[PDB]
């Protein structure tokens, strides 16, 4: 699940 | 909570479209909680021309791009300033918007968005609202409401002609009465509370709560090491006939389970044998009756029995004919101890004596003892916490209306209980909690308290029966009592 | 104890300066223990003038170079000179001293080692000791406590004024009385005993002692293979009312669970059927009553069924009225055969009668019912072993003087039982203690051995209840008690 | 970034606030992603007066109420409108903010929220600002960066004077140079990118991007079944002398474990010999020289032997001096095939040669050869991804810049690699990534496709080994090359 | 972790 | 091991 | 815990 936050 | 939005804008000064966007934004978090990774999935979002259609294009808008599809049918006709600034966001980031819906339509998308009515839901949903509706409800899609499901009254929790199912909903600051009382909390499927950015003041402010854990936790009385059963009070349960033998004994087990430190009954004889052959640890008091009901023969030795005591239940089993009438209604009268009135004592019971009382009162009835003692149809009673909140305070007590969802109130303070399960839905559920309120109010708690831990502990029980729900008896319920306690910790 | 430091140092010679030595170090490798690696914590070492706090600046000298950082707050006015010489090397060593407090001073510190005062305590604190106890009481720092915690007698376990709450107490040869009895067993936190070098004989010579698993272990009856029921004794249980039906199927069972061969029951008709319907195995002879009330009427019934038993229990449940307490009286009299007297049979028993019996006794009152025995209130009763012992004497009994920290004499040994927990407060446990007792009689056991054994056993079955204690129940206690004994083994 | 901003303000119409409450809401939930529950922690929040600090006051407006404690530090003198704003919401929810900065301050605090500078960050910082920083990196608390380390230039990475070390930092959108580029990688910490809602289409048209996982896996070349080794491509590799023979066995093997079908390496004899004696699946062609180097003598044989191949390297070992130097310009001059030029092939190269070739060709310098390279200064080349692409365009090559992070520039797109660690800081490492390099290039892969793929795996392979990194040597790189690849899938 | 969603 | 502790 | 022992 990467909506918000990519690293 | 509109007055909480409301504050939070004029007052606080925080930007309606800022709350709009941190809403809609939740939406899109609380999905991917539950469906992992949106990337793969078409959303056919919903929208009304109100605040909860504007929260809809936030959504849309923040999954463009994102997603494999997104398409808002927009169903209203005009739209309040806010949905029209993110309904220009959603078309201004590439968002496709249609006004018509085609029943063939579902077919293409995998989640449903519904964003058609939230808080602002007047009156009964027809036409184009209502086709639409049923059609999202036969679809079988994955369905998520944006902070209740259309056509839930957010106050009562009924259906306005016609509402979605939903499989999630996300609601905003906290849950709404609609989300806890039935229909409306089964249509409401997982509930998700967000955050949105009001002041948590506003948010602690409200004054009807939904029971928690932690709130039952917080309440539980201490077990001081040096202690002794005397610590952990008395109570007195005057209940059971010839005709009911068994209900004394879910009550007296029930104080016990809950760490009461000595409870006593008093049953007609020979039947209050019937409780020290299943439970030893009782003590069962014979009483001598004409015909094997209580009478005002009856009354000297029951006070008499009351004074070594902290509390008295009363009612479970005592039948409802004129001589109960008489003795209930004339020991209440007299007695000076915390009253916990059940069942019979309830049919019986004459509201003036719970006035003149000074020693306090919790009166437990199921819809039908409610229905009769007020003198109105069940219908008129079920989930009507106002009701239930004027009957407390006019009467000077608390009251716990039993259902799937109980309110519990003393007219001031009213809370929402969610535990449960359709094993309860069998005679001596409530004998057994009858006997938890008063053996928590014999070691301490106030009624209210008492009541408030009692119908979570009770629920909470029942959801730790091992097989299926529906095999369910109060005699296991009671074995499971402490173990519900032990999970509470 | 100071006797026995006495002793080691001016008999045995062992300078004082070496059991200091040794009781500081036992306080950091307990604390090492409890703790694991002391490097990182911040040490306050709050010392008195006496030999306690001489033990503390051992504690804080051997700290020094090896922890995060050590202070000393002194709080005393003079030195003694095992003390002095110890502050003298503190300080040798590079220590830091002050003599003043500051509220402030524990934010700096994670780890208060508590050596204010130790058995010297004499009168109630007041002053500056006060108010640093009650401030380290509200620090939430973990509390060490050098011998006893500050503030408890020693002697009794009472509070004077006010005491300091330990996490660890790390006392010197042997447990103290005012660890063991409350409040000071709750203050005491966890209780390690260090053997400082004291020898061995004057240890052991001690004669007031904590019942341990391993003094139970090898107290346990034998079972011979070749064996029958009759090997392993017969009790008669006298016990029970038309009020109280429960109280002798627990006393009953107690006796079976605990390995009796076998167990009779006599109890007012119709009451006795009670037992059968519930346990079986047990033997419930029906006794033809006026009342529902044992009476004269019963004596001869009753001295014929005590003939083929080796033991009797007499009092659960039997009511106290004045047909009771002749019946109770005139049987103990003539019964030649050892007695267990519990409950109602204690609240009518003439102690003219214990003195006149040859056969022996055991009796188990609660404080309240050894109160009204003694004509004394129940504060001054309660944990009074002074008193019990001298009962136990003059009345040729042993006496079994039930709380939470129950003790048990004869007069000339004294026992502490620190086993159970807050399910066992609450109806029908102490029935249960009377059976197994009994049980343990009729096995050969001395009444001291038997009781030494049944408190000990009966708490630790509490402690094995699987879910929260609050709801343990008698019952569920008995289906516990071959867990214990296995676990014992 | 800051036009992306722009565009999305004042194009798309996405009020400056929303953008501002979503980058503040991304820090919070990144927080509790790292910290777990905020609600033990008590929080500094830094801010500047601009937009960065707007997004500080965001954050702490968003913690009160639900942590321990949250102070504000506002360390500038105006505010902007957005700053000002989210200060007066700060304050109207009950946040507390002082203006003077206190050593001691730190001490009740676990978090500190830098929110000083963003990209806004002009020239050195000194003064309070310094002094600030210098105690927030002296203090052991948890540092968490808004957007950017205050004093990192998000455009190069440098420091400007003195910057904030953080434990984790959050950007908006997309990573800034700053993040990518030494030192400011080092002080980023652990990097989480949030999107705070601005349109896919602007994220998406960035053109300088860090190499990710995704990208080098849909780049990687087919291996369809019905295949031969012809399938794979035919390297040369022309390298060696009698200095350096060990240089031609590791390019060699780096193309035969990227899947390279055939490689023939052209060595100096006896040292061609090396190589087959180590790895016999290569072809080590000897090269008969006057004196143990490469010379115009051998550029016949070289271009006879490059015919039969797709790609060929040159220059690991070759030595450099006057003849090697004659030969390389006029092999590569003459060579009608792409070239892969390293190490001492760059230290001779005429650059007038790489404009005139018709084929393509990628240079793979370190710093100390790209300085050599264009008459500068160590100092000035590194990291300098302009002066890389301007290079690359200039003289029509892809340009590989090797440093902790490599730069990878055709001189329109440039790419950024992340993977790898200091056991690549050692010799051979280099020569293992030139024969990565012209296998893929071989197998199908453009230069700068094949340079991609073949800088990451590089460093991949590298954090594969399973010792402490610093023992790694460029044979056990190797060996985990097709681990890497593996991995990658 | 509880700041976004109670449940 | 029981030479210095007994609990 | 090393207080008493180093190995
Ligand atoms: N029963 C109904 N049938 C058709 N339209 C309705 C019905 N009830 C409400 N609406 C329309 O939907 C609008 C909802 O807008 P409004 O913002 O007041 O409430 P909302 O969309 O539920 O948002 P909120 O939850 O913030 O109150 C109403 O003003 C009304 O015009
Ligand atoms: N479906 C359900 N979900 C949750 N709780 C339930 C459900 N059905 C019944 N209960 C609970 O079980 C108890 C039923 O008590 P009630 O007095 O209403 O019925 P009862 O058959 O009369 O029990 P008793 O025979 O002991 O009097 C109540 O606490 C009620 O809230
Ligand atoms: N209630 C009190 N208030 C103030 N000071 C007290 C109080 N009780 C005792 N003290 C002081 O503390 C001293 C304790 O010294 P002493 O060595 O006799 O006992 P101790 O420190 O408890 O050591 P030990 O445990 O070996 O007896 C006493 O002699 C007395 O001066
Ligand atoms: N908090 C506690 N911790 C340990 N033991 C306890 C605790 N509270 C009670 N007990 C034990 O439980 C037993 C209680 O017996 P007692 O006769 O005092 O009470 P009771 O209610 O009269 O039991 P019964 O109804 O069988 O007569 C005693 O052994 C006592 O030591
Ligand atoms: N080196 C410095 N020393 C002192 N103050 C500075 C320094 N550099 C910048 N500032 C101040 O901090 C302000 C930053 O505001 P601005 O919104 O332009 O950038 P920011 O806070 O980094 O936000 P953003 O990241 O959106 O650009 C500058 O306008 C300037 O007044
Ligand atoms: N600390 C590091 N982190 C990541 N990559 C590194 C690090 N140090 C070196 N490298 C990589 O290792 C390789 C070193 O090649 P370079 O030619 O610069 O050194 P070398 O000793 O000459 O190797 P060779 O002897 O094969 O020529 C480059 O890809 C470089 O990016
Ligand atoms: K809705
Ligand atoms: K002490
Ligand atoms: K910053
Ligand atoms: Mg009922
Ligand atoms: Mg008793
Ligand atoms: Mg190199």
């Amino acid at each position: 699940a990467a909506w918000l936050f990519e690293a | 909570m509109k007055e909480i939005d409301e504050l939070t804008i004029k007052e606080y000064g925080v930007d309606s479209r800022i709350l709009m966007e941190r809403a809609g934004i939740s939406v899109v978090l609380a999905m991917e909680e539950e469906l992992g990774n949106l990337s793969d999935y078409r959303f056919l979002v919903l929208c009304g021309g109100g605040n909860n259609g504007g929260d809809g294009f936030v959504v849309a808008r923040n999954l463009l791009g994102v997603v494999k599809d997104v398409l808002v049918v927009f169903l209203g006709k005009k739209k309040t300033p806010d949905c029209e600034y993110n309904y220009g966001l959603y078309k201004k980031f590439g968002g496709k918007v249609v006004e018509q819906f085609e029943p063939s339509i579902l077919n293409e998308f995998d989640v449903v968005v519904d964003a058609i009515f939230g808080t602002g839901l007047r009156g009964e949903i027809t036409g184009e609202y209502a086709e639409i509706i049923n059609l999202v409800n036969k679809s079988g899609k994955v369905v998520v409401s944006v902070d209740v499901p259309s056509g839930i009254d957010s106050n009562t929790g009924k259906v306005l002609r016609t509402a979605v199912k939903a499989d999630l909903t996300v609601t905003f600051g906290v849950p709404k009465i609609g989300h806890i009382l039935f229909p409306g909390r089964d249509l409401t499927g997982k509930l998700k509370v967000a955050n949105i950015g009001h002041p948590v003041h506003l948010i602690n402010s409200i004054n009807r709560y939904v029971i928690t854990r932690e709130m039952v936790r917080s309440l539980l009385p201490e077990r001081p090491r040096d202690s002794h059963k005397g610590t952990y009070g008395k109570v007195l349960i005057i209940a059971g006939s010839r005709l009911y033998s068994g209900a004394p004994v879910l009550s007296g087990m029930g104080s016990l389970k809950v760490g009461t430190g000595l409870v006593k009954l008093a049953v007609p004889f020979p039947q209050n044998l019937i409780a020290t052959s299943r439970f030893p640890e009782l003590i069962s008091v014979p009483i001598d009756t004409e015909k094997g009901f209580f009478s005002l023969q009856n009354l000297q030795e029951c006070l008499e029995l009351s004074k070594d005591v902290d509390v008295v239940a009363i009612g479970p089993g005592l039948g409802n004919n004129e001589h109960v009438r008489e003795f209930v209604n004339e020991f209440l009268k007299t007695l000076e101890k915390p009253a916990v009135i059940d069942a019979d004592a309830i049919n019986v019971l004459d509201t003036s004596v719970l006035k003149e009382r000074k020693s306090p009162a919790v009166l437990t009835p199921h819809p039908g003892e409610m229905a009769r003692l007020v003198k109105k149809t069940v219908g008129d009673v079920k989930y009507n916490y106002e009701l239930a909140e004027e009957f407390a305070k006019e009467n000077d007590c608390v009251l716990v209306l039993k259902s799937a969802t109980t309110i519990v109130t003393d007219g001031e303070k009213t809370l929402f209980n969610i535990t449960g399960n359709t094993g309860l839905s069998k005679g001596g559920s409530g004998d057994v909690l009858t006997g938890m309120i008063a053996g928590f109010i014999a070691q301490g708690l106030s009624p209210l308290e008492a009541s408030t831990v009692s119908v979570y502990l009770h629920g909470f029980a029942a959801e730790l029966f091992e097989q299926d729900e529906r095999g369910l008896t109060a005699s296991e319920l009671l074995r499971l009592i402490p173990e519900a306690i032990r999970r509470l910790k």
